[PDB]
């Protein structure tokens, strides 16, 4: 939507590679970040919120890292089953919203 | 009271263990129809009761001479029925005010039939049909048979024999039990007098005086070193009263 | 509701000495600086008492221990809690506690403790849930994980809160709060006090003298009971319950013949057990 | 068996001020059990009369029953221009209850 | 912790009409947490969409949706209606029932809501 | 007072429509109620009874489909089953009550239709 990263991305298994969103200070800058993940036709899961917290039953494998407007999804030991899109979110007070970027489908290769 | 029901449901509330307010009853004095039996209406202030049943209801202003201990007629053969030997008193007067309305008041209901004479005191409820002659109707209505209950027609068009009464009866009795519901006394304090007395039911006889003796709150009575009863707490104003 | 959550527990029950504990008076009658005598319903000095713990960690990560067992009455209940932050409200006195008694359920809801005695049906598991209302921004409490039905409901009654807090005292009081409980002649009497105690648990050298709070028309024999608990939900982190720490003090009651000594003011600070040694 | 009602005439082209005897025939001997209702085409069925010969809240006597055993009457009178609607009789007697075929006054 | 209700169901609503959205929960009860609404159309993004506001205690509204689309909620049964109306061509989607808590910010939803299509 | 009605709607035949009639301002409970038909331009008919004050339900044998009758008297509603179907009942249905010369009970529902047909 109003946010920035790209519709797919694609690595190698096993890997570590991470995906990234660029916001800006009206809504990365003071706010904090979350990432979801779903599969095809499938309920999108919350991955890691605030960037460092990762909810039950997530893979210790996952960091992030939120710098000044860019906020990365720290993405490591690469699977099989990893293959779905990653959304990027965090509070608004320009619309006094909720955002999301438009998502970004991984592959592992 | 904001809302009596009527007569197929009359509301009933057994009341004992307070104190009966009886003067400003006479005092009232807006009632139209109030009586009384037992003994006089007079002597009824003091002379006290161990269970009252308090139970009132809405009838009309022809047919509450029907309400009599031991008559007949409508209200006393199938709604509701004084018993053969009766001790409390009706109180019936008019709320047309409230009541009848424009527009018409049909919340009011009784009990138009039934199989026997009722029993005394006791309510009917059961709005099923009753079947007159013999052709069983069997719960639907149908012929021989017809519905039990009715309405009243309430509206402040009516003459003045077809206002709603709000008839409460009160109800009396005796037993093994104490009298647990009974009428006054509160008596002024005497200070430094030799008088009987009576405190929240402890009695004695003494002079009682101003005392600087200081309870803790929860507290009832003092006493001295012989269990006498020395000083106590008068319970109307918190003042702590010696006993000599 | 009835969720429930048994999570026993394995250990004996931690006992301690009631030293000068449990002397409330029996009588409103105002005495000064007297000896006076009488053989009563008490808890006896120098006995056994056991030191409970409706929610207990013991340290790993965690692990809240709920142990609170319905308990008999036997002849006469006494109770002590500390609770700087409260987490027990009130006590399901009963008997079959369940429908078919009375039964007796006090809660002291902020602030107005509605004392009830009704037939219920109670729980499990019983205690009162808290949650946030997100309406007003209000903790609500919900009154029907303790038990499902209310109704038939013989007596019912409002008074002042009996728990109370004070606080701001980061400690050095925690706020001991003792309650006793005596069933007799149609007559089910509440006793309170609050005392501070600077000690880490147990209980001081002091006497506790307990009024009367209310003595009501009860008439039902209770021969068992539990306590009443205070829990709340949580959200996401690595649902929430067990609120704080919770123990609390249980000793039973026993006739025995005490000398009082009043005082000028008529605030009893000895009393002596003429069966004790 | 079931017991068959007559309501005659079915429909009545009226005119304004008149007095229009809706008949409602039995085919047994019904001591009262018979009403009459208001409907315009769309409406609730308003209550007219009930038990053949007894008038009803909101309803003047424009409107008048009588008749007993077969024979069953409504009797509009003073006809209003709001009164052009189609009726209806009803028995109560036994199981099962019937009704009439209706009778639609209408504006001549 | 908790799983929740359905959102809708199967809701198929062909033009000219409008439809409800009732997401009830489990093992919370309604209001101790805080709904909220994404649209999701298929082979597409994330939308948000309705939710309440920690902050000020409304709920929120949308104001690229707004007006549009209502909510209102009954505590006791836990349905919390998502009106929305006026179908259009590229408003039928998947709209996901999603919660976070009004103690805090919070913009971390409720592990997974399991999504209802609309038609229009 | 006042009646309510469950939703009508296209229904094939041989199937069964569950007909739910609410009261309101007094109880259905005193009373009974019955269930009547009327097609265009055809005249009302009796479908059914309900008597609550025992229990008994009576049902027109001119249309006897086995069409269910009982209660919901804790919320003041009836439950009549449409069960064997058949094309020409399709109608509108009225919750009823009949002035047996001692009341004045007579209240009338809304009015819902009943659609028997393949062709919705
Ligand atoms: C107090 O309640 C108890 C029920 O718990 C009653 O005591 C029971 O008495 C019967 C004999 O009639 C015994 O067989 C039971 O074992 C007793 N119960 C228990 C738990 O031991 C008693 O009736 C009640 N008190 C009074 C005064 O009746
Ligand atoms: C109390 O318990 C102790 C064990 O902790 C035991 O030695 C003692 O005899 C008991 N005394 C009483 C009175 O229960």
């Amino acid at each position: 939507s109003v946010l920035t990263q790209a519709p797919s991305v694609s690595a190698a298994p096993g890997q570590k590679v991470t995906i990234s969103c660029s916001g800006s200070s009206s809504n990365i800058g003071n706010n904090y970040v979350s990432w979801y993940q779903q599969l095809p036709g499938t309920a999108p899961k919350l991955l890691i919120y605030d960037n460092n917290k990762r909810p039950s039953g997530i893979p210790d494998r996952f960091s992030g890292s939120k710098s000044g407007t860019s906020a990365t999804l720290g993405i490591t030991g690469l699977q099989t089953g990893d293959e779905a899109d990653y959304y990027c979110g965090t509070w608004d007070s320009s619309l006094s919203a909720v955002v999301f970027g438009g998502g970004t489908k991984l592959t592992v290769l | 009271a904001t809302r009596f029901a009527s007569v197929y449901a009359w509301n009933r509330k057994r009341i004992s263990n307070c104190v009966a307010d009886y003067s400003v009853l006479y005092n009232s004095a807006s009632f139209s129809t109030f009586k009384c039996y037992g003994v006089s209406p007079t002597k009824l202030n003091d002379l006290c009761f161990t269970n009252v049943y308090a139970d009132s209801f809405v009838i009309r202003g022809d047919e509450v001479r029907q309400i009599a201990p031991g008559q007949t007629g409508k209200i006393a053969d199938y709604n509701y029925k004084l018993p053969d030997d009766f001790t409390g008193c009706v109180i019936a007067w008019n709320s047309n005010n409230l009541d009848s309305k424009v527009g018409g008041n049909y919340n009011y209901l009784y009990r138009l039939f039934r199989k026997s004479n009722l029993k005394p005191f006791e309510r009917d409820i059961s709005t099923e049909i009753y079947q007159a002659g013999s052709t069983p109707c069997n719960g639907v209505e149908g012929f021989n048979c017809y519905f039990p209950l009715q309405s009243y027609g309430f509206q402040p068009t009516n003459g003045v024999g077809y206002q709603p009464y709000r008839v409460v009866v009160l109800s009396f009795e005796l037993l093994h039990a104490p009298a647990t519901v009974c009428g006054p006394k509160s008596t002024n304090l005497v200070k430094n007098k030799c008088v009987n007395f009576n405190f929240n039911g402890l009695t004695g006889t003494g002079v009682l005086t101003e005392s600087n003796k200081k309870f803790l709150p929860f507290q009832q009575f003092g006493r001295d070193i012989a269990d006498t009863t020395d000083a106590v707490r008068d319970p109307q104003t918190l003042e702590i009263l010696d006993i000599t | 509701q009835c969720v429930n959550l048994t999570t026993r527990t394995q250990l004996p029950p931690a006992y301690t000495n009631s030293f000068t504990r449990g002397v409330y008076y029996p009588d409103k009658v105002f005495r000064s600086s007297v000896l006076h005598s009488t053989q009563d319903l008490f808890l006896p000095f120098f006995s056994n008492v056991t030191w409970f713990h409706a929610i207990h960690v013991s340290g790993t990560n965690g692990t809240k221990r709920f142990d609170n067992p319905v308990l008999p009455f036997n002849d006469g209940v006494y109770f002590a809690s500390t609770e700087k932050s409260n987490i027990i409200r009130g006590w399901i006195f009963g008997t079959t506690l369940d429908s078919k008694t009375q039964s007796l359920l006090i809660v002291n809801n902020a602030t107005n403790v509605v004392i009830k005695v009704c037939e219920f049906q109670f729980c499990n598991d019983p205690f009162l849930g808290v949650y946030y209302h997100k309406n007003n921004k209000s903790w609500m409490e919900s009154e029907f994980r303790v038990y499902s039905s209310a109704n038939n409901c013989t007596f019912e009654y409002v008074s002042q809160p009996f728990l109370m807090d004070l606080e701001g005292k980061q400690g050095n009081f925690k706020n001991l709060r003792e309650f006793v409980f005596k069933n007799i002649d149609g007559y089910f009497k509440i006793y309170s006090k609050h005392t501070p105690i600077n000690l880490v648990r147990d209980l001081p050298q002091g006497f506790s003298a307990l009024e009367p709070l209310v003595d009501l028309p009860i008439g039902i024999n209770i021969t068992r009971f539990q306590t009443l608990l205070a829990l709340h939900r949580s959200y996401l982190t690595p649902s929430g319950w067990t609120a704080g720490a919770a123990a609390y003090y249980v000793g039973y009651l026993q006739p025995r013949t005490f000398l009082l000594k009043y005082n000028e003011n008529g605030t009893i600070t000895d009393a002596v057990d003429c069966a004790l040694d | 068996g079931d017991i068959q009602l007559t309501q005659s005439p079915s429909s009545l082209s009226a005119s304004v001020g008149d007095r229009v005897t809706i008949t409602c025939r039995a085919s047994q001997s019904i001591s009262s059990y018979l009403n009459w209702y208001q409907q315009k085409p769309g409406k609730a069925p308003k209550l007219l009369i009930y038990a053949a010969s007894s008038l009803q809240s909101g309803v003047p006597s424009r409107f008048s029953g009588s008749g007993s055993g077969t024979d069953f009457t409504l009797t509009i009178s003073s006809l209003q221009p709001e009164d052009f609607a189609t009726y209806y009789c009803q028995q109560s007697y036994s199981t099962p209850r019937t009704f009439g075929q209706g009778t639609k006054v209408e504006i001549k | 912790e908790v799983q929740l209700l359905e959102q809708s169901g199967a809701e198929v609503k062909k033009p000219g009409a409008s439809v409800r959205v009732s997401c009830k929960v489990s093992g919370y009860t309604l209001p101790e947490v805080a709904m909220h609404w994404v649209r999701q159309a298929p082979g597409k993004g994330l939308e948000w969409m309705g939710g309440f506001d920690p902050e000020d205690g409304e709920t929120m509204y949308a104001q690229k949706f707004q007006g549009r689309v209502t909510m209102t909620e009954d505590t006791s049964t836990d349905t919390a209606y998502m009106e929305l109306s006026s179908l259009r061509s590229e408003d039928t989607a998947v709209y996901y029932c999603a919660t976070t808590t009004p103690f805090s910010s919070s913009y971390w939803f409720d592990p997974w809501g399991q999504g209802t299509l609309v038609t229009v | 007072q006042q009646l309510v009605e469950s939703g009508g709607g296209v229904v094939q035949p041989g199937r069964s429509l569950r007909l739910s009639c609410a009261a309101s301002g007094f109880t259905f409970s005193s009373y009974a109620m019955h269930w009547v038909r009327q097609a265009p331009g055809k005249g009302l008919e009796w479908v059914a009874v309900i008597s609550y004050d025992g229990s008994n339900k009576y049902y027109a044998d001119s249309v006897k489909g086995r069409f269910t009758i009982s209660r919901d008297n804790s919320k003041n509603t009836l439950y009549l089953q449409m069960n064997s179907l058949r094309a020409e009942d399709t109608a509108v249905y009225y919750c009823a009550r009949h002035a047996t010369l001692m009341n004045n009970k007579d209240i009338w529902g809304q009015g819902t239709l009943v659609t028997v047909s393949s062709a919705s």
